């Protein structure tokens, strides 16, 4: 019966992924703005796919891992193989959401993460920020604002929906994800930057003293 | 075989010959050498035509197959890359002698200036690419001798027509100094075919007006 | 039991197909118009597949994206191989078929996709348009007017049966395809035709102030 | 229990048979007459294997459209390599029984399809029309005037036993096999002849306005 | 359970060759003769493996005939490597007793079909017709006289035990073989002999008006 | 070996010699060159038989297994590509002297103007194609002489018998030019074959018109 | 080594030396060369012998196996089908040195006229086959006189026993004229093995019609 | 259902690691300190993996001992490939989780392991050692001061959360861990430190008198 | 084709030439060989253009995708490794003539000196490295003559204005001792490209400093 064990691997898949803590990614004015909830600092669950594209997952850390890794040599290997700009994130969510499906499909064992795609506008153009989610099935969607995932997210869905305005600053936008996220000082926080001010590489990290002036 | 190409403010032109010799010995007599691959280039491929024309074939159905798949056309960049690495693929075949060296012009619609969008690429045989900016260049048997005429016209280069013109004048200063070069025929009306490419797109040059160009640089000569 | 198992693996595909959205193709006076349920713009239900040949499909992304990809392949190599006026639809909708039997088969779960493809003439040559569906076991039909798929489509097929005329303007094909379909602004729809008229490429998006004026 | 399994892919490939339509082939005075119920023009239940050879089948369109194909392949393959003469119906017949078989053993799915291959007479030799059957599990059978296959036979075969008469006409063989398929005009229906009259291919299709003045 | 398994698979090759018809093999003055009960022309049950080697066999088509395309692929490779000379009867049934055995071990189906493997003395030699018979399972076993097989064989087996004398001739022994099959006019009845008194190639085919005259 | 191919208004005709020599040794005196591939095309190799009959064959084969299975017959253009692949295909057995450099003449069914549907297609060592258009081609040997011939010879043709006369012509002008082409036998009566393609199919000349024609030939040269 | 075969009303006749040659020195006297693949026809192979056999007993076991396989045996174009491409698998060897060059003759049961069914086949080096229709072929060493004295001596030939004395004849002048033919013996008693093919099949000639026959042409040549 | 076999295997693997023995490592002012309960002397449970790498395991020897050698000719290979400091304990511990996450999933028993990776300062440089643990199921996670596993870990836990100080000497650490695996002589103990003061290979062994006089 | 590299306190300055040669004859005026990886360290590569710009895009892709794949940058013994191994797989093509020698310079910013930071590596065509401590460097075909001007010239490096002037006055040198490297262009106002590493990082030199720089040492050699 296919079906009863489709229904268990998404329970399974669905059980796993609700222990998990909350990652919140939201888009300002300029840029996306990455917080997690991240206690120690050698695990980051926060990354660099590309010069204008940003990776962020929640889940058990050898899997996103590894869809990391694989997405970062997919960008690289058509980055060299045609051209620098002819890498969108686009390209990068649906391998991502074939790769799940495949492994949901003929895995013993589905894959209890939930990946993120944002993509900023190259340097001197205009362009508004996209954001793509990935579940555990290998499904597709295109969120306008901000994507959140990881656990109990109703609350901070709620949270995010209420009280959000766009065109925002660095530091109230992360005022209002902190916020969010805790219905949280510079330890056990995650906060990077997409900057599309960068001329090559928008990605940046936020921490130390600099994180503790911003907050 | 020689094809010519050079820059006129607001876009590119590009020409080549029709002239096809096995050794000393005239084959053909109205071949043409220069194709459209999609809306904003032209390619142009001097040597064996059986490789020419597949390449050609080879270069359109991957830009097609690129477009189609994203959705979106390729960079400029991305065109002469993947240019530059089927040109390399075929190094060994051009070393038994098999040796096809292509020229790319074209036309960039995400520049900032679009009177200075006209792009011209030359190929080497090892796969190495240039991009020229002395505002012409030629390939082929001739090319020395059309790009000495280039150097001495390019002054009067101001629009499409004085770059025709220019084009045609040097592909028949090559055709008189080269005796593998077909040059203007007003017996069978066989005339050098050309290509426009501006901000509209790439079109053919219609035959009359090369026809009109190349009597009346004829009649200048005499 | 094999019967079992394939009465489970239809009801899958089914309830999969049930709950996605309902698009519309059928042909006017100038060639084949799509229209679907689309929000998002980064995904596309209509696409391209030859010169003169379409596609459209519903229900998970990942499976029709790769169905699709699959068939520019297949076609592009068959027109490299002999000719480009050496591809038809029929081709594509065979070849379409043979791989839905094949995944309904020989995999751990069924495609739940619905695929037409639809193909027009050559410029400069009169002949009606053609259209192929091809259901999730690899069953293939042949409609003669319009093609509807995706979720409850009794509505819409009752809809398009009645009060349709062929030889239509594109105008009065597109008012008829919307009021079946609502049976919707440029927003949240995808409007995509097959334009006989031009001399090689016969296909065109039809997006932003061109929608509006048209509906 | 193999005898269950055996049962069960036997029920299920007479169910998927017995739903599909009837086609019916029968020998005249100049070779073999094909008669089919085909709704569309594209979809074709009737094909040529080689020049003397002929082909028709019944069930789902892409088993049959493999088994064509390979059974083609085989035939130029063997022509090419002993001679063009050298090629018969009885090893299109053995070998389609032997894939038949195969796959009805090693398959999850048992093939819903009944091929008939009919052989004919060279130009210039005489030899009476030879008709083999083959039926879903692999079984091979020799019938000397008519083969009847799909859906509700028996009425079909009880009409074709009685008030049947050898070297009949093209038109009364026509006439003849259409009265036992009702037990109906130009649409619907596919007409294909052996015609042993033709020097090298004998096989010939008759659509249009000659149909229509056939019956 | 091993034995659950192999009871049925031997129930279910006991049944299959219990519906197949009855062939006949015996010895007489001359060579060894077969009778077969056969009503199509096309089909052979009866067949040359070599010079001096027949075959033999009863059952489903296919089975039989891809075991006699592989004994004679065997007896030519096996003639080619060594000598022509060097070819018995012996080996052909020991591979095949091997080769059904194992598709009995390692098949999903067990087959259908019982062999028989006649040799006789080479021209200008004299010595007594060997006869092999083999199961479905792999046995072999060597027969002096006649060999009996397919369907309800007791009673043929008690008409050849009673009432047959050996170095009969072969009108007798045509007769004696037809009686018994009986507890039957030239169609419907093939018969073949392996006539020692032939050279090199003791194979040959008695139809026609020979056969009528025969009985 | 000569084979030759010309255009007439509202068809094309296509011929062949008939020998075959091992070095300077004559080993045939009737062989057959230019074969039949299907409907409305004919094709004719000159070279080594060995490659010849089985181009000819595999060509044929694989024309009617493409019919067969698309149900519809393959473009001018496809069969043009087709061959193409064949010839490129045996580059190497080529240069170690298998050479066989195939004609193609051949009715497009599809073509606005029925006067002007004939083609004719030569091929390269390498593969390349090009359609003819001066109205006549050779391959062969003698192809050079035939070439001279026809090309003084061709302002005679207005119809198929005139088409036909200009192609024995030019066969015989080949052979007395060249040693390793066969001329009209009038011994044995061995003469040259000749295929006619129009709208109505491709059909074999009857060898008594040719017959007729290279008698009449030879009569006027004497 | 030479080997003879010409046709005659109702059948066809083929014959060959006894004489195998280590370069210079000679190793055989009575080597057989000529063999019998199934009823209606023989072949004979001159060259190596280690090859020549070879190739006889696989072309028979070929013809046996496909016999047995398909209930009927193959047509006269299919069994040359078969051995021209076992003669083309081999260039690879002949071109080593390992040549075999064979020569068929058989009987056609297929032919409306039972008179003209006889027919004889070449093969070449690279593969190529030729139906042979002037009445009589030779291969070998000696091919050339042989062929000359049948040239010469075709006009006698009536029956079976005048084509049988003319075969015998061409073989007793290429031995005369050849020095790696052997001729009659006429002490150790050797003489040449011919196989007559009719509508009844192949069978072997006797040594003494052969011995007579030889004696007669020795006493006459004297 | 995935569930009762992800259930079955982590119990079997909890209680394959409850009956092993309890090692320590924790970390002192001069690295990190390794003791073991471990009678035999030509089984250790302790090893060094490169430079600045240490390695400490419980369970089934063989199982860790395949993880070390793994692990020792990662760690090679990447030191030949790039250099000797560009090879950290994070790399290690990452590829032990996915290595123990592949096996807990894709083999018929899980792995009943647990391993530790402890890095130290390079020579002449000041940096915190840093502690891994990996489980059975490969999750990984990061320690800041102590690492115990093994057996009934909770009383141990305890003792060395409680009455613990940073920054002691050898004796002392080694008196506080000694005092709470009890909660003890030469034999049946192994100790191994690893000794940022060393210039190049920071792993030492201390085994015999020194043992004693140290406590 | 001539690249220089020296040492300043403080950081590291890399300079190249403008022209490629193809044989004899200028094919290009304004080459650019001087390429920045990444942050701390830039490369150049004398030879084959087609190997040296692939080269160059190589080891800043695979520098790149090792810094995002372990989160940190690799240490400079790393980064020669990884460039040594690319030089050392690319032997065989060399051997062939595509023949590409790289020149190292970057900035260790784990010294414990920041004014002895600057690295210079040199390779050779089999794959070995060496570390460059006399504090200059030159590679190419006029590289002696630049690199015995520099030995003269290494008196007067203080700061990184001084380096970037004695490089320009290396370059002059070599490009006035050899033919195939191209001096500063007055014409066409075609000057060598320089970049400067230091503690900030790398960055490019404007063309005016270089301008000015040329023209001083013009003057200074008239």
């Amino acid at each position: 019966s296919p079906e009863q064990a489709m229904r268990e691997r998404s329970e399974l898949a669905r059980k796993g992924i609700a222990r998990a803590k909350s990652v919140v990614a939201l888009a300002y004015a300029g840029g996306v703005l990455f917080v997690a909830e991240n206690p120690s600092r050698s695990l980051q669950k926060i990354s660099e796919l590309y010069d204008r594209v940003g990776f962020a997952a929640a889940g058990k850390f050898n899997e996103f891992d590894n869809l990391r890794r694989g997405g970062i040599q997919f960008a690289d290997t058509r980055g060299y193989a045609y051209d620098r700009r002819d890498v969108t994130g686009r390209q990068l969510a649906n391998v991502y959401a074939q790769t799940l499906g495949t492994i949901f499909t003929e895995q013993a064992k589905p894959y209890e993460v939930e990946l993120c795609v944002a993509e900023v506008a190259h340097y001197g153009e205009t362009k508004r920020p996209e954001l793509y989610r990935i579940t555990y099935d290998g499904s597709i969607a295109d969120e306008p604002h901000f994507v959140v995932m990881g656990g109990t997210t109703e609350p901070i869905a709620n949270a995010l929906k209420e009280s959000y305005a766009e065109n925002a600053s660095l530091t109230d936008a992360l005022r209002i994800a902190v916020a969010a996220l805790r219905a949280l000082g510079v330890a056990s926080l995650e906060v990077a930057v997409l900057d599309a001010n960068r001329p090559r590489r928008a990605f940046r990290r936020i921490t130390g003293s600099a994180l503790q002036a911003l907050l | 075989a020689t094809i010519v190409a050079l820059k006129y403010p607001g876009g590119v032109v590009m020409a080549g010959d029709r002239r096809s010799t096995q050794g000393n010995m005239i084959s053909g007599r109205d071949v043409r050498k220069v194709y459209i691959t999609d809306d904003y280039t032209a390619t142009g491929i001097a040597g064996t035509a059986a490789v020419a024309v597949e390449f050609a074939r080879l270069y359109a159905v991957e830009l097609e197959h690129y477009e189609k798949l994203e959705g979106v056309p390729l960079t400029f960049a991305g065109k002469i890359n993947r240019l530059a690495i089927m040109v390399r693929g075929n190094l060994a075949a051009a070393m038994q002698g098999l040796l096809a060296l292509p020229l790319l012009a074209g036309y960039d619609i995400h520049a900032s200036d679009p009177q200075s969008a006209g792009r011209i690429v030359s190929f080497d045989a090892a796969g190495g690419w240039n991009i020229e900016e002395e505002g012409y260049q030629a390939v082929g048997s001739g090319s020395l001798f059309a790009k000495s005429s280039m150097k001495k016209l390019y002054s009067q280069v101001t629009d499409g027509d004085s770059g025709l013109r220019v084009a045609v004048e040097a592909l028949y200063d090559a055709a008189d100094d080269d005796s593998a070069t077909g040059g203007p025929d007003l017996v069978r009306g066989i005339f050098p075919t050309a290509v426009i490419i501006d901000a509209d797109g790439a079109v053919d040059v219609p035959e009359s007006r090369i026809a009109e160009l190349a009597r009346a640089i004829i009649e200048s000569r005499s």
